[PDB]
């Protein structure tokens, strides 16, 4: 089975992200352009919050060496730890996506025994291999490739690659794109020569309305964490927790981007389907509603007509929709699309919880 | 059978074997000059080619001739090329990559008359290119400013550049 | 196109209270104030009693505010993307002619409620570079139809053609 | 922990903000027009300030070589201290002084003293320079607004080493937008003469704004070397200034000194922005006005958040501050603020209370 | 400390300050339309005003050689001082100049008829011009003077021509909607024989909030306190005892204002925010009572909610003949209640330090 999380928000002008040149990232769907925001970058945000602050047993880098080194006192591992490194095949080092506390006393307690060079590094690849019990391996997968051209003839490297199950789209406006562009100038605080006009720079921003689209694997969740099932669900609600209160660190100090979203609906499948087709048409302000309601309009009636096109008895489907108060209603006439309207994200994730099995919040907080 | 970084997959290749039937064994003289081009790597062939090329012996000019045993580097050098700024390992404008094999077969035609540049030139040969790649720079700028237009002026000048050695 | 010409010459008709009037009402739409509604119906309806092809009701409303704020004088021949172009050269290269430039092209990602204060802006530096002539029924003939490429297509045509000269 | 200020205020008609040619800057929010007041320049009339005068400590300018001059008195040392200066590596690319230098002015007597000496030569002098900079971050602007420095590895000596010059902010700074449409105007002026012997333009707005400050009083303190004392000076003097400035840009034209109607000032652990609340502009109607319906939108939008999102273990407590309760919050709830008060000597007592308890005598007197 | 003038005062039907068409210039304050009267006509009509002409200094003009050829001998109207002043950049335009009355006659005709040449009584004309900064008006309003880079002598060097001002001063707004008014007229003929007139005009009563800083203005009278209280003084029989010189051989709109707030506060505060509502008619009360009402109420608010140490704002509520009270709730909302001019000025000036008016007027 799949769970799966549909979002409406709204931002203010700010650049949550950002190109080599300096404006914000854009695209083109249905023939106009819009507003965008990478998806890794709200992968990165979430595994970087507050809200998922328990969760990070990993480490995604390259100085390893410093971390060799950090695990010891007083001794001289580092010039052997880079060495047994150059030996591995990581050679600019090769990024490494491991668990912090394997790697950690492995490489402390290996690195220092007195040994081969070539048994050695083959004992660090087989626990670098072989350290595939993190939460953001298992949510965010994991490549890794020895460089065979600079690798020892002697030893062989294992099986490596993680299947992720997580899987999220990039952030598209549900409206034209509006570019403006900002110019500066800075001061002195003491008078003097000054300057002959005074350098412009220039500083792109925009505002919109962004959709974001989620969805979980649970299956595939529980396989990369071994026999554990306690820890899958715990993972969902702390990531649902997150995504749900975590912005993307942009140009934050300057164009404070706190906004909080308007609408949730989430819903449970078996095949994953995506509702992004709501927005074809681009949605043009009119003098009564707003950008939001126009919005989780046009989504509704989507989702009310692929509800009632595809759609099989066999296997039927449901979902729980929440909002802030219960202010912004999906079925605006008619349509109960959703069966429990939710008025709190807690219960929102209790409800979600107790659908993937007999589980409590305050009972799957220790793993 | 792949365009990897020290190589783009133009056509078959018959400028290399020209600076150089020139001026050691064969020479210039009038008939047909029938090539065969039997690739190899190890122990797999991967592909064998004819061509037929017309000449009869137009003088020579060895710097010009040494320019078009040099050709594939100079393809590589067009493509690789950044639509803006510069970065290392970047591939650049696979469109590009695209369009190589058609103006290349345009080319070939007349490779009897570059070989001797009787009236087909470099220059000549230049202009081929103008067609696709104004076909090409709406779909890579598919915009509607002035600065669209503009960047797909700037990017229809592109020529490849020659390199003798 | 008819039509178009009698409402741009009752345009020019207007005196001194009714451009005031519809000067006051710039950055509005026209539901919400009478006496700019009435005024417009009895500038425009039988225009479209009698004409099928008459302009619509925003895009005339529109048209109407603009030429209460800067009353150009109508002449054929002084369309923007000329006058845009024929006044870039005049500015620093490195500097100036992108801001301008950037403003220019902020157009394309506009609809025509909200193509007021561009506009504005753009027949404001007009204002400042001493221009007096200006195409009204070309604009108002581009603006009925701002939804189509090819109208913003041979827009900056028009612009690069002058801008080149 | 966060404090959180959100503050409406109307403005008389002015351009207190400009671009090139004189246009009020206007932003693209909700579909429709905003107007706009960048952050940098509330940023810069907080700084320069009279409530903020007691807690200054950092200078922002690129002619340290006058100042170091001023301070050594008679001793030349002109060409001598610029060489130093571009020895250390500030660049000098386009014969432009740039890269404005951020250090304390207390710390100005030790450049003056280090380059002042005749034992050690030009390299030496510039890199004990460069260490003097790089640790002189003990102001209160700069542990609010922070710094980053960068100088160029082109011209500088070989033979100088850059230690860590980054002190993260503490202060996030929203971009004002109105709450309706944003509707400019054209002025137009000449030239009088006296004596007896044409037309251009200017544009002028007028709006009324939501404003979002944001202290981080962890990274407050950290910046302060643990004075708790001084960053609950900074804070207090931040809320006076934040209260009583306005910007300083065409005031003689326009003497907008316009006040707020209602500040609320709240504490939490999540950064919370409330400008969604006017996704849909204020429409003026007969029977009220545009203030008194901005601040009711922005009272549904408080319940709406408080009984949506904020509902978890972690309380919320905030405060609500109109002048002599004139503009009180939503009629039909009446429970969103614990406290209502109608002064601001009040409220900075209320929040040095709830921080860690403090009295502002004993704030006001540790500098 | 900061002295702050508003001022409530109703218009006869007029047209005091016009645009490029011929309507009265409108504002957008409050979601509704609003008629305005700019800051420099406001500026322009205290300058022109019979109390400031006693203070009056300053020329504001852009051809100097006129003023320059007030001697007999004919030798500056064409001299080489038109290229002269040239070489000092200003220049198509000719780039006005807000210097003094008696330091370019005196000094400028002493230099400019002599046998320097060129190159070297330019610097002259420099150093008097750039200089010439004190003059009340120059106090006040502020200076400045940016030369043509590129057309002005390389050999000449420029001190600070930089002058702050110490008048701040915001535009006039209304308390209640705009409402534009078409007025016809016909032009008749004196002789029989073989057109119809478009013009605006309105009606409002208007707010303005002007503010003056005491130690700029001491400052740029470079250390004079004694006349920076005469300058004051003028100032404020100006601003209550002159209306703007528009179209006013046809609309007489000399009237008087009818509620003035005088403050003294160290930062500025603007009521304006009193007047978003726009003030409504009812049988009751009419438009002043309710303007001035809404005032009184926002005055307390401001009063009561931002202050609870200290600076007891001594400000003085004036009104003629006590004709319109501050407020029929609480009252003790100004410090004292005027109901003549030169007795709040006798009062303002004692708060000043003691001056005295029958004594400052000897200053100038």
């Amino acid at each position: 089975m799949l769970i799966e999380i549909h979002m409406i928000q709204n931002h203010s002008p700010a650049n949550l992200n950002r190109d080599d040149l300096g404006a914000p990232k854009t695209c083109y769907f249905g023939g106009v352009l819009r507003s965008r925001i990478s998806s890794q970058c709200i992968k990165r945000s979430i595994r970087t919050s507050n809200d998922f602050k328990a969760l990070l047993g990993g480490v995604r880098t390259r100085r390893l060496a410093d971390l060799i080194q950090q695990e010891a006192g007083e001794t001289e591992c580092w010039k052997k730890a880079q060495e047994i490194l150059n030996k591995c095949g990581f050679k600019t080092k090769m990024l490494v996506f491991m668990s912090k506390d394997k790697i950690k006393d492995l490489a402390r307690i290996v690195l220092d025994n007195s040994l081969g060079l070539t048994e050695a590094a083959q004992q660090v690849a087989n626990v670098i291999a072989q350290a595939t019990l993190a939460p953001d391996i298992a949510l965010c997968g994991r490549m890794l490739e020895p460089n065979d051209k600079d690798k020892d003839k002697k030893v062989k490297w294992s099986n490596t690659t993680v299947e992720a199950a997580l899987q999220v789209a990039h952030a598209i406006s549900t409206h034209i794109a509006r570019p403006e562009i900002d110019y500066f100038v800075a001061a002195d605080d003491v008078p003097g020569e000054d300057a002959g006009a005074g350098h412009i720079g220039e500083s792109m921003f925009a505002s919109a309305c962004f959709y974001k689209y989620f969805s979980i694997d649970w299956e595939q969740l529980v396989k990369n964490l071994k026999g554990d099932t306690n820890l899958a669900a715990h993972t969902v609600g702390a990531f649902l927790l997150a995504a749900a209160k975590t912005n993307p660190s942009g140009k934050q100090n300057s164009f404070a981007a706190h906004n909080y979203p308007d609408g949730i609906l989430v819903e449970f499948k078996n095949s994953p389907i995506s509702y992004a087709n709501a927005f074809v048409r681009p949605v043009s302000v009119v003098k009564e509603s707003d950008l939001v309601e126009q919005s989780i309009g046009q989504l509704s009636n989507y989702v009310n007509d692929i509800r009632l096109g595809y759609y099989d008895e066999q296997s039927p489907v449901i979902g729980f929709w929440f909002s802030p108060n219960n202010r912004y209603p999906l079925g605006y006439k008619h349509s109960k699309l959703a069966s429990r309207n939710i008025g709190n994200l807690n219960e929102l994730v209790g409800a979600v919880l107790d659908y993937i099995g007999g589980f409590k919040w305050e009972e799957v907080q220790k793993s | 059978l792949m365009s990897n970084d020290r190589y783009t997959f133009a056509d078959r290749d018959w400028y290399s074997p020209l600076f150089s039937y020139l001026h050691a064994e064969g020479n210039s003289r009038q008939g047909k000059l029938w090539l065969v081009g039997f690739a190899s790597d190890k122990a797999k062939s991967i592909d064998i080619w004819d061509k037929i090329i017309e000449l009869e012996g137009t003088d020579t000019n060895d710097e010009l001739l040494a320019q078009l045993a040099n050709r594939a580097t100079a393809l590589n050098a067009m493509r690789k090329k950044p639509l803006r700024g510069d970065f290392k390992k970047s591939v650049g404008t696979p469109q590009i990559a695209d369009i190589i094999p058609h103006a290349e077969n345009r080319i070939a035609i007349n490779a009897g008359k570059m070989t001797e540049n009787r009236g087909y030139s470099w220059q000549d040969a230049d202009t081929e290119y103008g067609e696709l790649l104004t076909k090409v720079a709406y779909s890579l700028e598919p915009a509607q400013t002035v600065d669209a237009r503009l960047k797909r002026g700037n990017f229809i000048s592109r020529k490849p550049w020659p390199i003798i050695p | 196109n008819r039509g178009t010409v009698d409402f741009i010459a009752s345009l020019e008709n207007l005196k001194e209270g009714d451009l005031g009037i519809l000067r006051k009402l710039r950055g509005a739409r026209l539901d919400e104030k009478l006496p700019g509604f009435d005024l417009f119906s009895a500038l425009w309806w039988p225009l479209r009693q009698k004409n099928q092809r008459a302009p619509k009701r925003e895009v005339a409303w529109l048209i109407a505010k603009l030429f209460a704020e800067f009353r150009f004088e109508q002449r054929e021949g002084a369309t923007l993307p000329i006058l845009m172009g024929g006044i870039c050269r005049k500015l620093e290269p490195k500097k100036e002619l992108p801001r301008v430039l950037a403003r220019f092209d902020q157009l394309a990602s506009l609809d025509i409620m909200q193509m007021e204060e561009p506009l504005s802006v753009i027949m404001g530096i007009l204002r400042k570079h001493q221009q007096v002539c200006l195409d009204w029924v070309g604009l108002t003939d581009v603006l009925s139809f701002w939804e189509q490429e090819p109208v913003k297509r041979e827009w900056s045509d028009s612009f690069i053609k002058a801008y080149k000269i």
